[PDB]
RNA sequence: GUUUUCGUUGUUUUUU
């Protein structure tokens, strides 16, 4: 009985499903980077992160 | 500012009170003067700077 | 890993201080006494929530 | 203006409260159901102002 | 205590005026008209004398040494 | 749910008797062996909802504080009613509201 | 040196010795406590 | 605030769902985070069950000790998580 | 009966103050103080008992003392040469002595030899000035017009060595009350229920308990629970400590917890608990467990280790509850609710238990702290007469017994107390609480009315937190919200309301036999199946009962309340969520009277005021139509007493306006709740008004709430510090210092709570006239322009007055010095100011034009061995000019001849000096202009005073405005205005009124330039104000030393304006100095500025031990017999004293002049 | 007689 509960309570944790360790959560970040134009100029650029 | 009390900000609001008086939006200007309640919410604001 | 413990309890036959020496064995749940200058031995069950305190009360119960 | 302005955003924060207490207010990203209800009438409250 | 000599603000002579202020209140008479009738044309030369705070009569009533 | 033994009252541990194989509620300072109506052992939900109902007291709908409204009531019918909220305090407790009435007092929800 | 810790005017004029003089004068009084634990009848824990 | 500013190839950083999929990928899973429920059985028989909860699974399962490691697990926590069971 | 309005509402507190006032608490708390609890703390312990076990054949002589009655006598001083005077409190003050009256007792003895009345001095206790027992207590104004007191001066303080000094009431924590925490995670324990378990009655602490849990979820194994029991070394499991106290089964221990038993998760979290107790399975095994960490002797054994962990758990266990045998049932039950409360809030079901509600605090006045300390004294009074009746029982003297009650033991701490601050012991120095007691200010008026209300929480800045210093919505009409200190007290040290009173302790017994009136259910009863919803009672914090039909006794006692035969200040509070009730009777809740509106729906004075015209009428009498005081009110069930707790769980109508539920378009009003969706509301009450949730000095601010609450705070702050006039009779009283105007003026603007505080006759400020401009370009940064005019006539002309002191004094028994006339011959070491003022006795005759270098006071002093005289004269202060107001001569209380000289002066405003207005507005004076050079009005009238406009901007005193408005208009009218805050006044009526007034709606005017009389192109808002004159002057701060006296260790320049101080140069200065690169600057601040000697070093050891004579030209190295390799060393002293130190503590810290490579 | 002689501990409150 008592095991049967040890090895419960452990192995609701330490079992890693998927996902990089350490990193709880993610977000979808946007970030406007500027880049050259052809012609010669700048624009600015969505870039997802 | 929150329900200081019972789930209410003050004992004239009533419990959950998410209505903008009861939770310190000021609803006058320096002009006009300020309602007892919304008074105390403004001297929480002070106090706190 | 066992731990000795350099107690300070004073037994009533030697009436050396700093002689009586109280060892607790829980890997057999069993604890242990002895005396460094009249060499005596004391044993007292010793539960999960067991103390050399405990040991020592059971002790002063026990001799006398 | 001032006072319509001041009433319509109240009665916006009345809608947000209604949303929140059936749960029909939409979760924002990283930002808690209750919390989510808090913080969006203060930018409602601070847009009156 | 004591009305000034002379009026702050404006310096008029406003000091023989205070027993006569005192006349003037004890018939039940309104402030305004009273004090126009004492010539307080300035309103500071009028709250000067309304706002006045005499109290010499609470340190007089103290039995003095001599 | 768990229980104590009635001369023992001590824990009911719950353990195996291998000749019949089935699970027990065994206190262990008597002889009190008793059958599991369940081989369930012990229920541990990771996510907790109940309570927010059993625990009404009836002298609830007596509370002058309690705000008003003009929220509707399927046991009381009153046109002027309470609104409560579920007791959790916990950070994912979602802002529902279970509207409650003088004579009601039911855990019930209007969303 | 005495400059280090002077007469300190507890009031005014009268001086209170200074915090230093008075544990200087423990010290000293102790140590010739000490230099007495020899020549006297000292039973183990007196010198202790 | 530990954060890590990951930024995500050109043809990523102007993707999403595949994006997503990197993210979720990166957010560490284990079943605590998708766990339901728990709860323990001693089942009597080592090669099935006497409980409706889990009778036809491990009759379709079973085709030692008796003693049970059971546990109940999300089925909309694995889908966020983009995994099953 | 009719509707509510205003007036009837000032009426109201109208009749509050006459039966009340604003010092009822601390009155009544100094009476109950001498009339319940100094009787109780004499007889706390009344049997002393001796014995001579032995012979006498064999016998008990059995010398054995039973105590009796007090006696309380009137104040006499008692002259040091027998000529015995009732003392009066004048002649304490100019005597310097202590408002302290004798007291006695009966100590009666019993001789009891066995076989086997007297009236002794107690002590002298200081009296507060305003007690029963105080000498001018039944003497009429006529008797205190022949003893010089000045009639609004309202006591509640206590005299002591002519020393006025207030006991500052300390607010703490209310005991006996669950507080559970939670606990740091990194740490085993998670939550902790904490309950300071200390008996009710005194408030005095006795012990408390704080049950921590252990474990974490998966993690750190089961949910265990082990509590530190106090006195015990070790954690003990509280399954295991129910074993002990009684109920070994653990079904038991859960009926004492478990009270929903329809839940299995606290049932699966208690398993692990039981797993761990389940090693203890009887009484016995239990309490030899407790008792084996019970923190007792060794060799106690099984037996009196049993007894002892027995003991321990009945008293100091829950001795709010019981210390005696046949409770421990009441124990077990009590705790195991506790637990389950702490299983509760760990569960997080209940949101955690709040750390600043008032309804969990109390505050201990003036009363039960002068309890505790005669607790403290006299548990060291008792114990003197045990060691003295055994140094003459063995000789069984005819011992006098008039000799061993060393009666100076209460003397000396209330005395020390009292003076130095710290209530306990001198010897007991370190942990002793310091400013419970505080010199009473006299600066002004309020300096004294406020300061005797103050309330403050001695936590200290251990750990800084926000939560003591924030303001909390409990704090709403119960303390005032803007009197806070500066920076390091700001937000403690916190003031009242307007309208509160403190509870001053009723007996709990008749509450108890209110609660029990109603059928109360046992704690023994309390069971999970059948009391599955009851209602748990509570008193005082302690559990005392179970009932299911609770509405019909919280009904009834409400109603009682209101009717008077509860005492009208009682806490009765009904948890309707979590099925309980609690009443609350300790010292220390403090409760504001609110206007009963009916809250039983059977009505329609439901949502209307049971107070009514009739009452209101009623009070306009003053008396009863067949007496109507305020306590009339109060017991006549219209008006009742409320705590914040009882608050949290009422509902409260702000103004008449909103007490029935209601069902265009106007800038000029406020708002009251919208009742939108909630279309009812029954108000349980209303406030007599929302203006009294202010506070004293917040009572004389025109319209506070049209300005910033920061700058509210400021004018809280600065009310206080603000010149005035403070007592009718200033002149008899030589104070430190004392400022009277010379022309106080009632504010044009007024409140109406000022009717009540008689600012018209003790007014702090003028109302002076102010424009509006930017004329002269000086007015900017806080600076102002001042009219000469008004200042030559005397606007804010003032009198200062300092009191000098001064005595001789005893060297031996026959040496002592005198107050003479110091000389070239007799006196040695005289000094440079002139000593021609003194005539015969050392003292200036009154009315001489005193100023500094001059000596007012000469005194001469023996030399320790023919010319052996010094001078010990206290001249005038330097830079301080006059002429002596008074000169007091007397004796000290024994001896020596004891002079107050008092000194004069008239203080007129210059340039710099500090003033500011009822509206935060604060600056000092930037320049003064004459009559001719700044602008007139077209009626060739100008301002007194000019600001800057930059203000408004960024200050935003809209109040201000409003103030200057309806101060023109009532000095046109000629009439006292009005500025109440949360009134129905409106600025545009104001305008349209000015209109009337033949003058601009808006005050602007047209000025005309001074220099030129051209009309300046705007027109100028320009009229009157009321300011107030403040304690900063510009001349007290001007300070140049090039050099002057240095302090006697460090050879530096002193610090301190009134000794020549030099500037600290702060190391800021220096990095600044150093980013400079002033390198010669700051080492000459440094070398000439600064400390600087030059020593003679040696060359081989590198250190100062080098015998030095420059006449003798000889330096030898006593440590390296070095005389030619010597080197001379101009550097800071400073450096020496550091080499100094280094070389003290055995460590050589070799200069060098060289460099070694 | 050029010259020429006060201080600290602790306590409270303060000051942009
Ligand atoms: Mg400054
Ligand atoms: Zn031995
Ligand atoms: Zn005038
Ligand atoms: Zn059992
Ligand atoms: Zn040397």
């Amino acid at each position: 009985d008592q095991m049967l509960k040890r090895i419960e309570a452990h192995m609701l944790d330490l079992i890693a499903l998927r996902g990089i360790p350490g990193i709880s959560k993610v977000y979808m970040v946007k970030h406007k980077v500027s880049v050259p134009d052809e012609s010669g100029e700048y624009k600015n650029e969505e870039l997802w992160a | 500012i929150a329900f200081g009390f019972a789930d209410r900000s003050l004992p004239h609001f009533t419990k959950d009170d998410f209505s903008p008086e009861s939770k310190g939006f000021v609803e006058n200007s320096y002009l006009r003067g300020l309602t007892p309640q919304e008074f105390f919410f403004h001297a929480m604001a002070g106090r706190e700077g | 890993i066992k731990q000795k413990l350099e107690t300070q309890f004073t037994c009533l036959f030697c009436n050396h201080d700093n002689s009586v020496v109280c060892t607790l064995d829980k890997k057999n749940s069993i604890g242990l006494l002895e005396c460094k200058k009249c060499n005596l031995s004391f044993q007292a069950p010793i539960n999960s929530l067991s103390q050399p305190i405990d040991i020592y009360s059971d002790w002063i119960d026990a001799c006398e | 203006e001032i006072t319509h302005a001041i009433s319509s955003a109240k009665e916006q924060v009345q809608e947000i409260i209604y949303k929140a207490q059936h749960n029909e207010l939409e979760l924002k990203p990283g930002m808690t159901l209750r919390e989510s209800f808090e913080g969006e009438v203060s930018r409602t409250l601070n847009d009156a102002r | 205590m004591i009305i000034p000599v002379r009026c702050f603000s404006c310096g008029k002579v406003v000091g023989d005026k205070w027993d006569a202020y005192l006349r003037l209140l004890e018939e039940g008479k309104q402030e305004g008209d009273a004090l126009d009738e004492l010539k307080l044309k300035r309103y500071c030369c009028r709250r000067m004398v309304l706002t006045h705070v005499d109290l010499i009569e609470k340190f007089l009533r103290y039995n003095p040494l001599e | 749910s768990f229980r104590f033994c009635l001369e023992c009252n001590n824990m009911l541990y719950p353990k195996e008797d291998k000749e019949n194989q089935r699970l027990l509620y065994s206190c262990r300072n008597c002889d009190y062996t008793e059958l599991a109506e369940d081989p369930k052992v012990y229920r541990h939900e990771l996510i907790t909802n109940i309570g927010e109902t059993a625990g009404i007291v009836d002298d609830i709908g007596q509370d002058p504080t309690l705000p008003r409204s003009d929220k509707e009531c399927p046991e009381c019918h009153s046109r002027d009613c309470v609104f409560f909220q579920s007791q959790q305090r916990r950070k994912d407790t979602n802002m529902t509201l279970f509207y409650v009435c003088l004579n009601c007092k039911k855990t019930f929800r209007d969303e | 040196p005495p400059q280090v810790r002077p007469s300190i005017a507890m009031d005014e004029t009268t001086q209170g010795q200074d915090d230093l003089t008075h544990k200087l004068s423990d010290i000293l009084k102790a140590n010739i406590n000490v230099q007495k634990l020899e020549m006297d009848g000292s039973p183990q824990h007196i010198i202790n | 605030t530990p954060a890590l500013t990951v930024y995500l190839d050109r043809e990523i950083a102007l993707d999403i769902e595949k994006a997503k999929v990197i993210q979720s990928s990166i957010e560490y899973t284990t079943l605590k985070n998708v766990t339901s429920a728990t709860e323990i059985y001693y089942d009597p028989d080592p090669t099935s069950t006497v409980i409706e909860e889990d009778f036809d699974t491990v009759e379709a399962y079973f085709s030692q000790s008796p003693w049970l490691l059971r546990l109940e697990l999300d089925r909309a926590r694995m889908l966020d998580k983009q995994l099953t069971m | 009966d009719d509707t509510i309005t205003t007036e009837d509402c000032w009426t109201v507190i109208s009749a509050f103050f006459e039966e009340k006032g604003l010092v009822s608490q601390q009155l009544d708390s100094f009476d109950e103080f001498m009339e319940t609890s100094i009787q109780d703390l004499v007889w706390e312990e009344p049997r002393l008992i001796l014995d001579q076990p032995a012979q006498h054949d064999n016998i008990n002589k059995r010398y054995e003392i039973r105590f009796g009655k007090i006696y309380l006598s009137r104040p006499t001083m008692t002259e040091a040469d027998g000529t015995t005077h009732a003392m009066f409190p004048q002649e304490a003050r100019l005597r310097n002595l202590t408002y302290s009256s004798p007291v006695y007792l009966d100590m009666e003895k019993s001789m009891f030899t066995s076989i086997d009345g007297n009236k002794v001095h107690i002590g002298k206790v200081p009296i507060m000035l305003r007690s029963k027992f105080c000498s001018l207590r039944t003497l009429d104004e006529v008797d205190l017009y022949k003893m010089k007191e000045c009639p609004y001066d309202m006591g509640g303080y206590f005299v002591i060595n002519g020393s006025e000094k207030v006991l500052i009431a300390q607010e703490r924590s209310a005991a006996n009350i669950v507080q559970v925490f939670k606990k740091a995670a990194p740490s085993p324990i998670s939550h902790v229920a904490e309950i300071r378990s200390a008996l009710e009655k005194g408030s005095r602490l006795i012990s408390t308990m704080q049950i921590k849990l252990y474990g974490r979820e998966d993690k750190g194994t089961g949910r265990t629970i082990k509590a530190t029991l106090p006195y015990v070394k070790q954690d003990i499991p509280i399954v295991i400590v129910f074993r002990a106290l009684g109920v070994v089964p653990d079904g038991e221990i859960l009926q004492h917890i478990c009270y929903d038993e329809n839940d299995w998760q606290m049932l699966e979290m208690l398993k692990p608990c039981i797993e761990e107790g389940f090693v203890i399975q009887d009484k016995e095994v239990a309490l030899d467990f407790i008792g084996r960490r019970g923190s007792a002797a060794l060799g106690i054994r099984r037996e009196k280790r049993i007894q002892y962990a027995k003991d321990i758990l009945q008293k100091e266990l829950l001795p709010h509850i019981t210390q005696e045998e046949g409770f421990e049932t009441r124990k077990t039950f009590f705790l195991g609710y506790m637990v389950n409360r702490l299983l509760l809030c760990a569960l997080e079901r209940k949101d955690q238990d709040d750390r600043d509600h008032f309804g969990k605090k109390r505050l201990d006045l003036a009363g039960p702290l002068l309890a505790n300390l005669f607790r403290i004294l006299f548990r060291k009074l008792t114990r003197e007469i045990y060691r003295y009746m055994q140094r003459c029982i063995e000789t069984d003297r005819d011992f006098n017994l008039n000799l061993a009650v060393k009666s100076t033991t209460i003397t000396s701490g209330l005395k020390y107390s009292l003076a130095t601050g710290n209530w306990g012991e001198q010897k007991k120095a370190m942990s002793s609480r310091a400013g419970v007691s505080q010199v009473l200010n006299r600066y002004t008026y309020s300096s004294t009315l406020s300061h005797l209300r103050r309330t403050n929480t001695p936590i200290g800045r251990d750990g800084k937190l926000a939560k003591p210093r924030q303001l909390h919505n409990t704090h709403w009409g119960l303390v005032c919200p803007a009197e806070t200190p500066e920076g390091q007290a700001c937000g403690l040290v916190k003031n009242l309301s307007l309208l509160s009173g403190i509870s001053i302790g009723s007996p709990s017994e008749p509450i108890i036999n209110f609660l029990e009136e109603w059928g109360m259910e046992p704690l023994e009863d309390y069971d999970p199946a059948q009391h599955t919803k009851s209602t748990r009672i509570f008193v005082n914090g302690v559990w005392t009962g179970i009932h299911r039909d609770p509405s019909m006794l919280v009904s009834t006692m409400r109603d009682l309340r209101r009717s008077g035969a509860i005492s009208p200040e009682v806490s009765i509070i009904r948890d309707i969520r979590e099925r309980e009730f609690k009443i609350f009777t300790d010292v220390g809740r403090v409760y504001r009277p609110l206007f009963i509106v009916e809250d039983d729906e059977s009505k329609d004075n439901k949502g209307e005021l049971r107070i009514t015209k009739e009452h209101i009428r009623k009070i306009q009498q003053g008396y009863d139509d067949d007496v109507y005081g305020w306590s009339s009110l109060v017991t006549s069930g219209v008006i009742e007493y409320v705590d914040g707790e009882e608050e949290e769980t009422i509902m409260i109508a702000m103004t008449p306006e909103d007490l029935q539920t209601r069902s265009l378009n106007d800038t000029a009003k406020r708002i009251k709740p919208e009742m939108s969706t909630s279309s009812h509301h029954t108000f349980t009450h209303c406030e007599i008004h929302p203006s009294m949730i202010l506070g004293v000095a917040a009572s004389i601010i025109p319209f506070p709430d049209h300005n910033q609450s920061p700058r509210n705070t400021y004018q809280s702050a600065m009310g206080k510090q603000a010149m005035g006039v403070f007592l009718t009779n200033y002149n008899v009283r030589m104070d430190t210092m004392a400022n009277i105007l010379y022309y106080p003026q009632k504010p044009l603007a007024k409140t109406q709570a000022m009717e009540y505080l008689k600012f018209r006759e003790l007014p702090a400020g003028q109302n002076a006239i102010v424009a509006i401009a930017c004329y002269s370009g000086y007015n900017q940064e806080d600076s102002m322009i001042m009219n000469q005019s008004s200042i030559d006539r005397g606007l804010f002309r003032s009198l200062f007055f300092r009191s000098y002191m001064d005595q001789e004094k005893r060297f031996g028994i026959s040496i002592v010095e005198e107050f003479e006339k110091p000389t070239r011959a007799t006196t040695l070491r005289l000094k440079h100011g002139t000593y021609e003022k003194l005539d015969e006795d050392g003292l200036i005759a009154p009315g001489v034009r005193v100023s500094g270098d001059d000596i007012i006071i000469g005194k001469t002093t023996p030399i320790p061995p023919y010319h052996t005289k010094r001078d010990a004269s206290t001249p005038l202060r330097s830079t301080e000019n006059g002429i002596v107001d008074q000169v007091l001569l007397t004796t000290n209380q024994e001896g020596l001849k004891f002079v107050k000289v008092r000194m004069r002066t008239t203080k007129v405003p210059q340039i710099g000096d500090k003033f500011a207005s009822r509206h935060g507005q604060k600056g000092t004076i930037g320049v003064t202009y004459r009559h001719e050079d700044m602008p007139f009005s077209a009626e060739g009238i100008v301002p007194d005073l000019i600001i800057n406009p930059h203000a408004i901007p960024s200050r935003m005193t809209v109040a201000h405005l409003i103030e200057c408005l309806l101060s023109k208009v009532g000095s046109i009218r000629g009439y006292e205005g009005d500025a109440t805050p949360f009134t129905d006044l409106t600025v545009d009526a104001v305008s349209n009124l000015l209109r009337d007034n033949g003058y601009q709606s808006r005050g602007f005017e047209v000025m005309y330039n001074g220099h030129t009389g051209k009309k300046l192109m705007a027109q100028v808002f320009f009229g009157p104000t009321y300011y107030q004159r403040l304690r900063h002057m510009v001349d007290d701060k001007i300070h140049a030393r090039a050099r002057g006296p240095v302090q006697v260790l460090t050879r530096q320049p002193v610090e301190g304006r009134s000794r020549d101080g030099g500037l600290r140069f702060g190391e800021m200065e220096r990095d600044c100095m150093i980013a400079h690169g002033a390198a010669g600057f700051l080492k000459e601040r440094l070398m000439e500025a600064s400390d600087a000697f030059r020593v003679h070093v040696c060359g081989i050891c590198g250190l100062m031990s080098v015998i030095a004579n420059l006449k003798k030209n000889q330096f030898e190295c006593r440590s390296c017999k070095n005389k030619t390799n010597i080197y001379q060393l101009h550097i800071p002293y400073a450096a020496k004293l550091l080499f100094q130190e280094l070389m003290a503590m055995n460590i050589a810290p070799r200069l060098y002049t060289e460099r070694s490579g």
